[PDB]
């Protein structure tokens, strides 16, 4: 039953093996019925760490094959698609369960947000793998969600939000490492915090310390930017 | 800070109280590291005890008076001076200014000597012999690149982020021996660092143990002890990151490129108080973290997750 | 085969150790004595891949017993810790399998038996931890004639100072502390291998200086903490 494959989810946020979280989330979802917000993170975190492993994995052996250009070379490359490999089927089972399940029955303004923008992300990590054409496919996909996300957020979401500012984060780091537009990156972090912060108080107790946080990200990346 | 479960293998050692680390928490922001037990201590101005097992592992000395040839003078200082020369190859010569010392102190030169034929690790400068026929004379291997601070002011500009960092790690690397050998190199600067081929580090100035314009490299307690040597290295942190002089230093200089970590590491060794300074083989453990971690987190920043820990 | 070397030197970059296990593990099959270098990777590979499995077991433990009385929630947290045990028994079967099959038989010199001889003391000491029952006492026996031959060879043919055996001492002496409750027992063990090293210290050399001072603060740390 769904409550009891909850607490045998958060048996694996403590004490962490992801991979069985992912399985006792995934289960969940697939049961039709829309995810509580608390249940909506487990689902997020569970894969937020499944992939990131490969992604950190992907990076180093790339760095590595970078630097020795060779039979040395030659078996380092296979071992980096070992990891490619896998990060596709990680990112498959998110895009089809937030194609079928999820996206369908979400009949709310943050579940929107959120399914769409996590639907942007797992086509962005797609896009920093795949080759030419396969990431132009991949990187145009990214963006119709993207944007998507990005049309009913303003729309509906206060003007403090960690849904909204995370939105703008992640939509401004795909032109800016994605698209190659630094400019287009810098003038929509920009805003998000000018907006964010001229209406600070809109935040509340239970959620400042929260979003308080992605507000330093996008200062941070725009420092960066800057220079 | 925003903290989450980790648990490290290698090695890492708590931020707050220094002992092997195996199982605990850290914080996403900058990387800081502690023990379950000690959670309910670490400070929030952001800017049962069990046992550890083993953890994971990776006078012929003389030279007689006429042999070696004498070069132009290099620099002086201190009690003498130092000349390029030739003896079986190039060398270096540390002219010391006695000729005729009393026997006291060539006692006090031959333990020295003693000394400084058993230590032989790779970041510290070689030692080929001594000489006192003619004059109290240290011979030592030549390195032609000159020293670090020359490379910073005269001739610049050629030091990506990663060497950047790996120089500051081969001079901790050279300074852990030097401890580990009991011996406290009072007078550490970026003039007494030399980098001889394809930037290999060696350290010097360490000698004249019996026996023993430095203002900006003298710690603020400069009076001896090993802090006061971690304080030097701290200072050292600075010129590279920086890369400018001393003058507390603005840590802000630092470059856009180094990540907090550094950041964090610079602002420990600069600590007023000696105690709560770390010690070399700590610095040497989080300096190859971060090292670790170039090839790995070199990103713009991304969406961290909501705190999932609470002490 | 050095296409397996460097794919577990490959591994440990990426941070697989799952997979770096596996290579090293198909390495000791063939046959041959693992260099000290292909050794000290078979080391490396299994104690990471077992010490996931004691971090998940040391906090799973420790969610049970607490919250007391609800009865439906310790019961699934008591199902899930014996999945864990069985499935971190299968890891130190494997390795205790390939020293006494392999390595172990063919030790020459001492350096390599009193290696290998502290490796099947060490994960017999885990799977102490495990279980229970009389299997406990079968289990623990069987750890101390493992480290106690290791120590006899140690006494003999390595130096002081030599981390292998500087080592042995910090292993076995917590062996007697934790499995067996022996305070008394365990520091004396201790503080011997502590000073006999501190007297000859000048034998250090320059490839074992940081890993040998490394383990003098640790077992000079288990001392204080058990006469604390
Ligand atoms: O200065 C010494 C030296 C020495 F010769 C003898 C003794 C000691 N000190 S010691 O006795 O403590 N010592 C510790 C380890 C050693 F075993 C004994 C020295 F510090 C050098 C040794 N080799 C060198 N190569 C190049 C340069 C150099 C290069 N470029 C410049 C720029 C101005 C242009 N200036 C100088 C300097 C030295």
């Amino acid at each position: 039953d769904k409550n009891e494959l909850v607490q045998k989810a958060k048996l694996a946020e403590q004490a962490e093996r992801y991979d069985d979280m992912a399985a006792c989330m995934k289960s969940v979802t697939e049961q039709g019925a829309e995810l509580s917000n608390e249940e909506r993170n487990l689902l997020s975190v569970a894969y937020k760490n499944v992939v990131g492993a490969r992604r950190s994995s992907w990076r180093v052996v790339s760095s590595i094959e970078q630097k020795t250009e060779e039979k040395k070379q030659q078996m380092a490359r296979e071992y980096r698609e070992k990891i490619e490999t896998e990060l596709r089927d990680i990112c498959n089972d998110v895009l089809s369960l937030l194609e079928k399940f999820l996206i369908p029955n979400a009949s709310q303004a943050e579940s929107k947000v959120f399914y769409l923008k996590m639907k942007g992300d797992y086509y962005r990590y797609l896009a920093e793998v795949a080759a030419g054409d396969d990431k132009k496919g991949i990187v145009d996909q990214s963006q119709q969600a993207y944007q998507e996300a990005f049309e009913i957020s303003k729309k509906e979401m206060q003007p403090t939000h960690p849904i909204r500012l995370g939105l703008a984060l992640n939509f401004s780091v795909f032109y800016y490492e994605i698209l190659n537009s630094p400019e287009k990156a810098c003038s929509l972090a920009k805003t998000a915090f000018d907006e964010a912060i001229a209406e600070l108080d809109t935040l509340s107790e239970e959620s400042y310390k929260d979003s308080t946080l992605i507000m330093q990200l996008l200062r941070d990346n725009l420092t960066l930017w800057t220079s | 800070h925003n903290f989450v479960r980790k648990t490290f293998f290698t090695l890492a050692f708590c931020d707050f109280c220094r002992k092997l680390l195996f199982q605990g928490f850290r914080c996403q922001t900058c990387g800081y590291k502690f023990h379950q037990r000690c959670s309910t201590e670490v400070p929030l101005m952001c800017v049962r005890d069990r046992s550890s097992s083993a953890p994971n592992v990776h006078d012929d000395w003389e030279i007689p008076d006429g042999q070696i040839t004498v070069g132009q003078r290099i620099g002086s200082g201190s009690f003498g001076t130092v000349y390029k020369g030739k003896w079986h190859g190039d060398v270096a010569v540390k002219m010391l200014n006695v000729t005729a010392p009393t026997p006291q102190q060539l006692q006090a030169f031959k333990n020295e000597v003693g000394v400084l034929r058993k230590t032989r690790h790779v970041n510290i400068l070689l030692f080929m012999g001594y000489s006192t026929k003619p004059q109290l004379a240290i011979v030592t291997q030549w390195c032609e690149g000159s020293s670090l601070y020359h490379h910073l002011h005269i001739i610049e500009t050629k030091f990506e982020m990663k060497k950047l960092i790996d120089i500051a790690r081969q001079t901790a690397q050279g300074m852990d021996y030097l401890h580990a050998k009991s011996i406290i190199h009072r007078d550490l600067k970026s003039n007494n660092i030399f980098l001889h081929e394809d930037l290999t580090v060696k350290i010097g100035d360490f000698g004249l143990a019996t026996e023993k314009g430095s203002i900006l490299w003298m710690a603020p307690e400069v009076p001896y002890s090993f802090q006061s040597d971690v304080y030097a290295f701290g200072i050292v942190l600075y010129e590279l990151m920086t890369g400018q002089l001393p003058y507390s230093p603005d840590l802000s200089k630092v470059r856009s490129n180094c990540p907090k970590a550094m950041k964090r590491l610079m602002a420990e060794c600069l600590k007023k108080k000696r105690d709560e300074r770390p010690l070399f083989p700590q610095i040497l453990a989080s300096i190859e973290l971060l090292a670790r971690s170039l090839p790995k987190i070199h990103r713009s920043a991304s969406e961290p997750s909501l705190n999932r820990a609470g002490f």
